[PDB]
């Protein structure tokens, strides 16, 4: 609920390059500045005789928003022999998947075709280019001696990639072994050390990969999507992958052990052709230090009040228990044909409340099908099913839908405000937008009315102007506020009070002003004890009203001065969601 | 609990059983108060029949004199919270026009099939002549999106996709509309002989692209306005759907529009994704097309589960040479002659509806809007209960029609929240 939509960072690219098909953060070690990584897989390159080779742009966040293309490979197609090309980098979709870890950047080209070293073929094995601080190598694990469809010829390795916490690469290729799919994992050390420009089929020793299976497992698309997290409690990140066409288009999600490639758990879809396994994610949503599995199925159809099926999409939330079981909870979409659940991106603790949050996008929803991203907050019980914020696209379609939210990435504090930020990609209109999170203010208001049982014949407090005394009482309100991250130590609030809020004749009003209302500016300090201001209010004369039954409700309301409490850039903080901005007490009459 | 709520307008909002005396109380308790009937204002839910033409049965020589649903037009005034049950009666006529579109897989494994279908058009129209006087048949073909990785992209394999066997095969194509449906069954036979097999594919094929185009392109296919729109899907393998084209770099969703070029060919088989089942349903229902899955045993269970989601869709076991396709179509036709299911169009995401099927005379099914095992001429009654949760802005148009039939019942659901004393 704390994402700034007023003034986000808008990045763009060359038209038709699909700028925003893949987005990620790039933060090198220590003092070095922050950067954004946008993949434009249909972009023209300076590579000799190669049309739409694709490129990944390193977008700058400081000052101007220029994005300089990263040079992974400037060379053209190498030759197996004279006038006999070995590879086809044209339309290879380089930058379709961009993953970053510390200094390391990993981009891939799923549609990279390759000629067999034996016969003249054109097989899409797919390739990747890992880049360290200084070094830059090529990683094509499917480009091996295992040829044709039955092998890893149509593997399209790099279709989905991800890093682990132990500096290990997880790569997925859907087309291996007659589209059974395959998960390949290599150490980043062997990718750079065993690299050889003269060798096209590199054999790795410490390689973890899924073996070929029976013919019944064909057409499964294993490696369509990937994610990492610990699930057998050994410290090592395990492999999670979506298998959308498994079990006769029912959809499955495999989990392999990230140590020896052994099957741990696997989920299964409930509906036909809902694409169960299109997108997977792993993040601890309930704050129990256990990785929780998120699985998307955007084509899932749901039954409405009218008793009519409607495609809205569904995301299944499987909470991991220490017992080993999962507490699966399904979450449906909101708009029809919006494909809710296409992209699932963990946000870390967006509001810094104590529980990690997550974002789920519906790329083809909203007015004019611009795109919608929903933000869901985590809690002790699990994932709060109701979204706390809705991010809307702001750009119309040219020929292909804007796809605002088709690919996104968060959980990275780029402005050092203490709150993780979010990048949303819209390749349909060649855009990438960085939303900044706002500081969260938790305020504990208090209101005391003593005594609450008003005696109408008490007449204690004297009333200025006349000799007639009136029955009176005290109204006492206190304000305390405190937040986390970077935020002002001085906060200005505007406190407003209303006596007898519900009732018409007003039966009670303050002493100094003789008015039911009272305005008071209040400058409270962060983390300090609640400063409190007390005021005297008196009850009206008996002859001025006959309503002795209705209780007199004392109402207080406060609002933060966002203008003066704003950041240097103009990033205004925000009050917490569930905490009410107004509380009320009441008083009675003995009658 | 009307005594705690009540404003005359707000008095009626707190409950459908509440009323205002021009204090908010039930109309029964208002009489005890002494409030007169003309003072008691109750915008009670009610129906107003506009067009209730009786069901016309028997062979009707005049096409514009056939009525298969009763009533036809209903203005429904509903109170927020209150409910109303509608009696809808549907019955199929004896002689009704029939459109058939033979959509066939042209994979190399369908070669032996082609040698048996060579004289189907004449044979099919012969038997269908017994059942209906107006029968028009069309033809279409599909294989797969001609893009990697679905098809090999080497210059020799692009020219001849069966070069490895070797065998003479035409290049892989997405979908080719060939014959607009017509009465001439002899023209059908000539075209089947002219057809050639394309690539041999053991992977799922791009059949779904053809279905979307065969349903949306009304003019170019030639669907008659008041007839059964039968679509016979003939394949021997599975079919790709939705985001399966992400592997090919196709990331733009199907728009559910017609894209047959001047050559009658699916021009957007390299631009748009495969249609999704959610999409196919929305278009097959809107275009009133009844889909028939004629697949082999290796695909029956799979396509059986597809047909459960698609209203009006059935399946059938096809032989390896497809020599029983005539026996499948007619039997599938007779079943549709026995099936009567209801549809609701243009309704609300927020409106709740319930259906009870009244098959025969003394059989009443709960939570069912479909009847079966009924001979042609038998009546089928349904009870449709409509309720509005809130108050809403204005009236909304809804349509209740049978599956496969052109006849429809229009519903004008207009809410009421204002009081007569406020005028
Ligand atoms: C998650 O979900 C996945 C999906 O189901 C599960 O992963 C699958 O698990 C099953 C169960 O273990 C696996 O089935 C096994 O497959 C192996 C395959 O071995 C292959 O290689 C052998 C040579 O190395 C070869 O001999 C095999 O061929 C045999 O079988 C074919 C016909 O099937 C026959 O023609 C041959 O002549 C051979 O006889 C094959 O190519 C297989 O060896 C296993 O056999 C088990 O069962 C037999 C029963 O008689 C028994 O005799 C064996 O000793 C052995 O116990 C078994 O069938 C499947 O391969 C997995 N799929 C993938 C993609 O990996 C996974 O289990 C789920 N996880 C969890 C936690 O549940
Ligand atoms: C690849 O590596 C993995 C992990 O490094 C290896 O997994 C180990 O498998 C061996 C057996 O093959 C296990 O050895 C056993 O451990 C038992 C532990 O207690 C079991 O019984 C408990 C009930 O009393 C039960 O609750 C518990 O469940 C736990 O493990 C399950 C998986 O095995 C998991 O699904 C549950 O959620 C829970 O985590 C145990 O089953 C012990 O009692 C036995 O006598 C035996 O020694 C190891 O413990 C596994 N290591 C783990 C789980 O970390 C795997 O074998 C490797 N593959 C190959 C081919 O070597
Ligand atoms: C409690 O605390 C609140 C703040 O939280 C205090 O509110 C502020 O009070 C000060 C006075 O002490 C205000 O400052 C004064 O504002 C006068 C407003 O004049 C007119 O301004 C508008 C036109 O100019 C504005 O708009 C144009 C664009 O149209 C801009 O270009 C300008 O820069 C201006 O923004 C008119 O539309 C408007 O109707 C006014 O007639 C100004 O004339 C004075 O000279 C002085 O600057 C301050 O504006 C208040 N701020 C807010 C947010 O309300 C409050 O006083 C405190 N109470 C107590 C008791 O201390
Ligand atoms: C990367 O550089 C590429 C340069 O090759 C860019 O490719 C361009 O892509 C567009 C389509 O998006 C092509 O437009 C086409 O135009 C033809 C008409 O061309 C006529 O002339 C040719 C001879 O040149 C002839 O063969 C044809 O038959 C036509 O008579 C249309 O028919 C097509 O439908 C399509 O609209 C451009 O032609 C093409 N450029 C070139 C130089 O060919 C690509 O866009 C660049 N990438 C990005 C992201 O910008
Ligand atoms: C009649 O009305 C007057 C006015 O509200 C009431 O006076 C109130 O009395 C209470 C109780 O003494 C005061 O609270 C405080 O109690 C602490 C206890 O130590 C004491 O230290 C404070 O000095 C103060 O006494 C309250 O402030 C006071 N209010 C005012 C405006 O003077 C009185 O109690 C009522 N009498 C009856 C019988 O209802
Ligand atoms: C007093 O605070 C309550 C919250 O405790 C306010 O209730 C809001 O009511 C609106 C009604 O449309 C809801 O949309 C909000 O979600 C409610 N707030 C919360 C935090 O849930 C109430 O409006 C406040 N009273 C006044 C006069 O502002
Ligand atoms: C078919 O009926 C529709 C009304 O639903 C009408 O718009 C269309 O013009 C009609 N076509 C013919 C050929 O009568
Ligand atoms: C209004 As009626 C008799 O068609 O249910
Ligand atoms: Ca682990
Ligand atoms: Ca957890
Ligand atoms: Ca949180
Ligand atoms: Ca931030
Ligand atoms: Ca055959
Ligand atoms: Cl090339
Ligand atoms: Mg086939
Ligand atoms: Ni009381």
């Amino acid at each position: 609920f704390n994402l700034d939509v007023d003034s986000p960072a808008e990045y763009s690219g060359p038209e038709g390059s699909y700028f925003g098909f893949a987005v990620d953060f790039f933060v090198p070690s220590a003092s070095s500045r922050m950067f954004l990584l946008v993949g434009a897989p249909k972009a023209n390159t300076t590579q000799p005789g190669i049309v739409e080779g694709g490129q990944v742009l390193k977008c700058d966040w400081s000052s101007t928003r220029r994005c300089q293309p990263i040079e992974f490979d400037a060379t053209g197609n190498r030759d197996y022999a004279k006038d006999d090309p070995l590879e086809f980098k044209s339309h290879q979709w380089f930058g379709a998947s961009v993953r970053s870890k510390q200094d390391k950047i990993l981009a891939c080209a799923p549609l990279y075709h390759w000629r067999t070293e034996m016969k003249q073929e054109r097989e899409p094995v797919g390739t990747c280019f890992l880049q360290d601080g200084t070094k830059t190598v090529e990683y094509a694990p499917c480009r091996s001696q295992d040829i044709d469809a039955d092998g890893q010829g149509f593997c399209q390795g790099g279709f989905s990639i991800d890093f682990t916490k132990a500096d290990r690469v997880l790569l997925g290729g859907p087309g291996s072994f007659y589209w059974q799919g395959q998960l390949i994992s290599d150490q980043v050390a062997e990718i750079v050390s065993k690299y050889d420009p003269n060798v096209y089929s590199i054999k790795y020793n410490n390689q973890l990969a899924t073996r070929t299976a029976q013919a019944i497992f064909d057409d499964s698309y294993l490696g369509y999507s990937v994610a990492v997290g610990d699930f057998n409690g050994d410290g090592i990140d395990d492999f999670v992958s979506g298998v959308p066409r498994a079990a006769r288009t029912l959809g499955m999600v495999y989990i392999y052990d990230g140590k020896n490639m052994s099957s741990l758990y696997n989920f299964t879809g409930e509906q036909m052709a809902a694409y169960f396994g299109f997108s997977v994610a792993a993040t601890d949503i309930n704050g129990d230090d256990y990785a929780d599995v998120f699985i998307g199925a955007p084509l899932f159809m749901d039954r409405g009040s009218d008793g009519k099926l409607q495609e809205v999409g569904q995301v299944s939330v499987s909470l991991q228990r220490a017992s080993g079981d999962f507490q699966t909870t399904k979450l449906n979409g909101f708009e029809v044909f919006a494909r809710f659940g296409s992209a699932i991106a963990p946000l870390g603790d967006l509001d810094q409340d104590g529980f990690n949050d997550i974002a789920i996008a519906a790329p083809y929803g909203g007015e004019d099908k611009k795109g919608i991203v929903y933000i869901f907050n985590g809690r002790s019980t699990g994932l709060n099913a109701v979204p706390s914020q809705i991010l809307e696209g702001q750009w119309a379609a040219r020929s292909c839908p804007p796809s605002f939210g088709y690919s996104m990435k968060g959980a990275t504090d780029i402005d050092k405000n203490g709150y993780p930020d979010l990048i949303v990609g819209a390749f349909g209109v060649d855009r990438a937008i960085l939303y900044r999170a706002r500081p969260v203010i938790t305020v504990n208001a208090g209101l005391e009315v003593y005594p609450s049982i008003l005696n109408q014949d008490n007449k204690t407090c004297s009333l200025p102007g006349t000799a007639l005394k009136v029955s009176c009482f005290n109204v006492r309100f206190c304000l305390k506020a405190d937040g986390k991250g970077v935020l002002p130590r001085k906060l200005n609030f505007q406190v407003e009070l209303l006596l007898d809020k519900l009732k018409a004749i007003r039966r009670a009003l303050f002493l100094y002003s003789r008015s039911p209302s009272h305005s008071k500016n209040m400058t409270i300090s962060r983390g300090g004890l609640m400063q409190c201001e007390e005021l005297i209010a008196y009850l009206r004369d008996e002859s001025e009203f006959r309503d002795k039954l209705t209780p007199i409700t004392i109402f207080m309301e406060y609002r933060l001065d966002y203008r003066t409490a704003a950041d240097t850039t103009g990033l205004q903080p925000i009050l917490n969601q569930f905490t009410p901005a107004n509380i009320s007490r009441q008083a009675h009459i003995l009658l | 609990g009307c005594a705690l709520g009540g404003t005359c307008e707000d008095c009626l909002l707190i409950g459908p059983q509440c009323a205002w005396c021009a204090r908010c109380d039930t109309p029964a308790n208002l009489l005890a108060k002494g409030c007169q009937l003309n003072f008691i204002e109750n915008p009670v839910s009610q129906v107003e029949i506009l067009k209730n033409k009786p069901l016309s049965v028997g062979r009707q020589k005049n096409s514009s004199d056939i009525v298969q649903i009763a009533p036809q037009s209903l203005i429904l005034k509903l109170r927020p919270g209150g409910a109303q049950t509608l009696q809808v009666h549907v019955r199929q006529t004896e002689d009704y026009p029939v459109d058939l579109y033979y959509l066939m897989d042209l994979s190399a494994s369908m070669d032996d099939d082609l040698n048996t279908i060579k004289e189907l058009g004449s044979r099919l129209s012969k038997e269908m002549s017994k059942l209906t006087s107006n029968f028009r048949l069309g033809f279409g073909s599909f294989v797969e999106k001609p893009v990697s990785p679905f098809v090999k992209t080497t210059p020799e394999e692009i020219a001849n996709p069966c070069s490895s066997i070797p065998y003479f095969c035409l290049p892989t194509f997405g979908f080719k509309h060939i014959l607009p449906l017509t009465n001439d069954a002899e023209r059908f036979n000539e075209i089947v002989k002219n057809q050639k097999i394309s690539a041999n594919i053991d992977t799922p094929e791009g059949g779904f692209d053809a279905i979307m185009q065969a349903a949306v392109c009304k003019e170019k296919i030639g669907w008659r306005n008041d007839s059964l729109h039968l679509l016979v899907f003939v394949s021997d393998a599975d079919s790709h759907f939705g985001m399966d084209s992400k592997l090919a770099g196709i990331v733009c969703p199907n728009d559910g529009l017609c894209h047959l070029d001047s050559k009658n060919e699916y021009s957007m088989s390299t631009v748009l994704e495969y249609p999704t089942i959610g999409q196919l349903i929305d278009k097959l229902v809107q275009n009133n097309v009844l889909l028939i899955f004629a697949v082999t045993q290796e695909q029956v269970h799979l396509y059986e589960n597809y047909a459960k989601l698609i209203p009006g869709a059935t399946v059938g076991l096809l032989q390896k040479d497809s020599g029983n396709i005539l026996q499948l179509i007619i039997s599938a036709y007779e079943e549709l002659r026995s099936e009567v299911e209801l549809e609701v169009l243009g309704d609300t995401e927020g409106l709740n509806l319930s259906f009870t099927a009244i098959c025969n005379n003394g059989t009443l099914f709960q939570h069912q809007k479909k009847c079966s095992h009924m001979k042609v001429g038998d009546t089928a009654s349904f009870s449709v209960t409509v309720n509005i949760p809130h108050c809403e802005r204005r009236s909304r148009h809804i349509i209740i029609k049978p599956v496969g039939l052109g006849d429809a019942l229009e519903l004008l659901v207009s809410p009421e929240c204002n009081c007569d004393c406020q005028k």
